[PDB]
């Protein structure tokens, strides 16, 4: 039930922990440490404008209009949830990470587009 | 084998209440969503009420709507549904069902795969 | 809410086919089609869903289709033992989650 | 009409100076002033995180669907809004914090799964 | 196409690379990189701050209910979206940002205080 | 001493418009939302309109929703409504209420607590 | 909208109950019903509100309750002074805000 | 001269379907929204379907929200109109028409600028 | 939808005006009221936009105005020439964009 407790199960069981995780990335002699601080919040910004771009700020778990491809993964959905861990599933699409990502990126602009002209 | 009982009411007067409920075995009960399923003795099957395994969200079809209750306990085993007002055309058959919706990082349902034999309620 | 005929037959070894027609914003929109199996007396079985796909636990002699709004479900090698009243039913989206038929009785000859 | 101008103003009162507090919380000889600007910046993002979890994220004033317990102050709405101040207030329930704290994320994390569902 | 690639395009053009900008607003010897650091976090904590404050959190366009007044700029829509640059823009109204920011603020508190009293 | 004091119009032709107004003393007149209620010469109470303390929510029954403007000026405590279109339908004795609404950090109020003495508005 | 009799009557001294009936989305869903007394050509005043409640300013003869859709008001020691109007409103939800029935015109004996 | 030519197709029967195209040329297509304007033999105009600059956007009228599907290609400056389950009320004129609405950044249109010659389409 | 009359007339040199009347949530809310010139078996010109502007290409004989929730098209120096089927039509928000009238046949004598 800790921080990490949840990485040995599958990713259904996984995704119910989502808080445990997020609330443990934030918090001469000296600096070493003072640069591991501003780095660790730059890192973190990184992600959430990330989430910002892709229409995802403000929530864990984020429904997208991007239609999964089963070049990246043709796995079920049963052999997914209920039989791989994060970490297994992490490795497997990696390769495919990069193209996701670009792709949420576009969807999102199309959709902000298309409220401000719904909004004229 | 999976198996659903119904153990529900009898015969009630008109404008009153009535309870019914299923006790599920035979499965893992909080993978699957439930409904009920009427059938008026002359008639064929209705689709009356709906809730998701979790117990949090309910669907009803408007003639019920602003009358009945369906709810659901995952660690007892079961799913209830309390009607009120009960009105002479709710006389029927009321089936406990397996199915009819999934969630999320399910494959879809949308039938409905097991059923129970039904309580018969009457209305005077 | 959706149609099906009445009194479909015929004797044993013969096929027949029971319709069921619906509307565009149901049969028409949604590949969620099923058939249930009712013996007088007895809740419903299962016996096709997803408009092509069976259960286990039913033989390959019952199989569904669709075209347009129009679904059917056809039994081949037909049984004295298929004597039922046969449903369609179908999810026709979020406001109206489930329709079905009125009955077929299916009798064998 | 400036910085903790209303803080003896109040509840009913203060609440409407919430944006001027907002802007005032962001912004070897010269090490201590970094340690204090980046433990700030911590802070807020602590801060701000948590909004997030709860499902405020963007917004200053947040309705939840938590109920209030009668057990953690069972003061009316003219004792709490219409008099006493803010700083009473928080010295009234600082016995519950962590436990209304706690409720909040429960229940966002149960709004996710159900606006999940329904989507599906 | 790259970083600033769209700066010498028209403001119609201009608001199709918003994320290409956006991204890249983010990433003794050493502590004056330090101080940049810091301080470049620092400048975009109160960006995004400003856009939570008037409601645009999580957005690169944002509508308002602040309407446009004239007296800053009485050009129509075909020349300032087509004939006219953003940075161009930037210098004809840059003596109103501080009226047009302070309106956004009193609009959005505005506009959380009716949201309130419906949920009632 | 709370009162209410409507000084509105008189007989208007069908198709017009005519406004009414409503000055309120004895109490913070900020404070509180206001609303219109109309009572026909031979009929009942009519909800009509309903106004928040601050003057920016304004509801309105269906009926005239296409027709009537309600509003508000806390510094002179003053009620108005404007209608246009005038129906004959609409002759009625307008009264001029406090209450119906409350304010979120408010008790609730969901009556009304003071009349005035309402204007005879009459539509040829 | 609301259902509430006309011609509630009885003698000094001895009670008398109007009823008002509504719908379940109404007064069956919300607390939130009162009473207002209207003498003839007169404003209404406030008698009940939030069903069981009576202002400052208001006897103690008056009194609500309710139970299922249906709300009443007790009048007690009827005085010959308590001829008026009766009416019942409701909330009844944010589209439609509220609901009046027709007076009761309660007469004393 | 901006030009608006239909090829659209001619007579079915009901309950099939038919599909309109529109070419068009001497304007930057791209820059305009457009739609589809319909005129029985013996009536005046009905607006159809109205389609964003970009494609994204798409309104319809009522009675044909089920069955018609609006489309464009902007690289073959091409506009097209798919219509199904035909029914014989839709026998009418279909004229291609530039206008019906604007992109935000531009002034507002909500009128019509241009016409084509109109395709006949006719159900039996 | 929107109403406007059959069969007006006048001579050349005669002006005439055809009116367009509608409801409040149409010509009564928005500013978007055009006319359009059809001559028989001809597509539609538009001739009047934004209720007066009229685009280039059109003669200054032809002019737009309303009031309330009426608009009218006025055509001054009226020749021969301007026989034609003239429609209004207008913006009624956003669950139905547009609306017309029938057709007025406009005859010069
Ligand atoms: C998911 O697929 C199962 C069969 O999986 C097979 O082996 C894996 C490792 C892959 O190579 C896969 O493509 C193969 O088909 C089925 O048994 C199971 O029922 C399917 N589940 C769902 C929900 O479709
Ligand atoms: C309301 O509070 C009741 C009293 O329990 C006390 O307060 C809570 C918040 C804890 O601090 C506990 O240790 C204290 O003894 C609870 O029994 C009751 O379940 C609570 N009800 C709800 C709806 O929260
Ligand atoms: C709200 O409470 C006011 C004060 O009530 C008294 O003092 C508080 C601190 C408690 O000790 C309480 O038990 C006492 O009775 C009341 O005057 C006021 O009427 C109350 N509001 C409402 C709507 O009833
Ligand atoms: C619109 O602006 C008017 C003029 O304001 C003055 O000139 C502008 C350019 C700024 O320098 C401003 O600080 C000056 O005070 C106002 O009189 C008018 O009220 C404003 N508008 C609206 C629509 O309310
Ligand atoms: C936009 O304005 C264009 C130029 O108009 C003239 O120059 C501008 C800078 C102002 O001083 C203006 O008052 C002058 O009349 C017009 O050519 C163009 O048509 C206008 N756009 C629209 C949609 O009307
Ligand atoms: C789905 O994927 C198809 C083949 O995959 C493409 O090439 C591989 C090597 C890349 O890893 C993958 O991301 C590429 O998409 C494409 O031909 C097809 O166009 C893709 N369809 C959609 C809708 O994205
Ligand atoms: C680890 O796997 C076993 C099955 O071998 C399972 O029962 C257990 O719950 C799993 N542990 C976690 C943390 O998921
Ligand atoms: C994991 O996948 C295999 C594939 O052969 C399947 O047999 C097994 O039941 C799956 N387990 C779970 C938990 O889904
Ligand atoms: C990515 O591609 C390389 C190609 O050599 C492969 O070895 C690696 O396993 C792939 N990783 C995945 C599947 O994400
Ligand atoms: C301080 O209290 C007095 C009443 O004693 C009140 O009039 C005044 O407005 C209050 N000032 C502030 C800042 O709240
Ligand atoms: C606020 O008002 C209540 C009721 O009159 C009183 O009991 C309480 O002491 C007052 N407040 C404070 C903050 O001291
Ligand atoms: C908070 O807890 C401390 C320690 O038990 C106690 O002394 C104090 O009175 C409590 N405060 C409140 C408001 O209950
Ligand atoms: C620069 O101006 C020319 C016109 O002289 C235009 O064609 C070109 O697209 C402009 N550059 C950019 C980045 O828009
Ligand atoms: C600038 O205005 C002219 C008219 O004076 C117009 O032809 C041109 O298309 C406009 N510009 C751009 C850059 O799109
Ligand atoms: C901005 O104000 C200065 C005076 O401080 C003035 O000289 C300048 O022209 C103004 N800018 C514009 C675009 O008018």
């Amino acid at each position: 039930l800790g921080f990490l407790g949840a990485a040995g199960s599958t990713m259904g069981a996984a995704s119910m922990t989502l808080t445990v995780q997020a609330r443990n990335l934030l918090s001469h002699w000296g600096i070493k440490q003072l640069q591991a601080r501003v780095l660790a919040v730059e890192h973190y910004l990184r992600d959430q404008q990330l989430l910002g771009i892709w229409g995802c700020s403000g929530k864990l778990i984020c429904c997208t209009n991007v239609p999964w491809n089963s070049s990246w993964s043709n796995r079920n959905l049963s052999e997914i949830w209920d039989n791989m861990t994060w970490l297994q599933w992490d490795k497997e699409i990696s390769n495919y990470t990069q193209i996701i990502y670009g792709l949420l990126e576009e969807s999102q602009n199309q959709q902000e587009k298309n409220e401000q002209d719904l909004l004229e | 084998e999976v198996q659903l009982v119904e153990t529900g009411g009898g015969l009630v007067q008109p404008g009153g209440s009535l309870k019914l409920s299923c006790r599920a075995s035979g499965y893992t009960f909080s993978s699957f969503a439930m409904s009920w399923v009427r059938q008026a003795p002359g008639k064929g099957l209705e689709w009356v009420s709906l809730i998701n395994d979790r117990g949090g969200l309910t669907f009803y079809v408007d003639s019920v709507k602003g009358r009945f209750t369906i709810s659901r306990d995952n660690s007892k085993n079961t799913l209830s549904l309390q009607m009120h007002s009960l009105r002479d055309g709710d006389t029927a058959v009321y089936y406990c069902a397996t199915g009819g919706m999934s969630s999320a990082l399910q494959s879809s349902k949308y039938y409905f795969d097991f059923w129970g034999q039904g309580a018969l309620v009457t209305v005077s | 809410a959706l149609t099906q005929p009445p009194s479909v037959s015929g004797s044993p070894g013969q096929s027949v086919t029971i319709s069921c027609t619906g509307t565009s914003s149901d049969i028409g929109s949604y590949n969620y089609v099923s058939w249930y199996q009712q013996h007088p007396g007895k809740a419903p079985k299962l016996m096709i869903y997803d408009v092509t796909q069976r259960p286990s636990g039913v033989s390959d002699r019952f199989s569904g289709s669709k075209s347009g709004n129009t679904a059917s479900l056809t039994i081949s090698g037909l049984q004295a033992d298929d004597e039922a009243d046969y449903y369609c039913s179908a999810y026709a989206g979020r406001q109206t989650f489930y329709i079905f038929g009125g009955g077929t009785r299916l009798t064998v000859l």
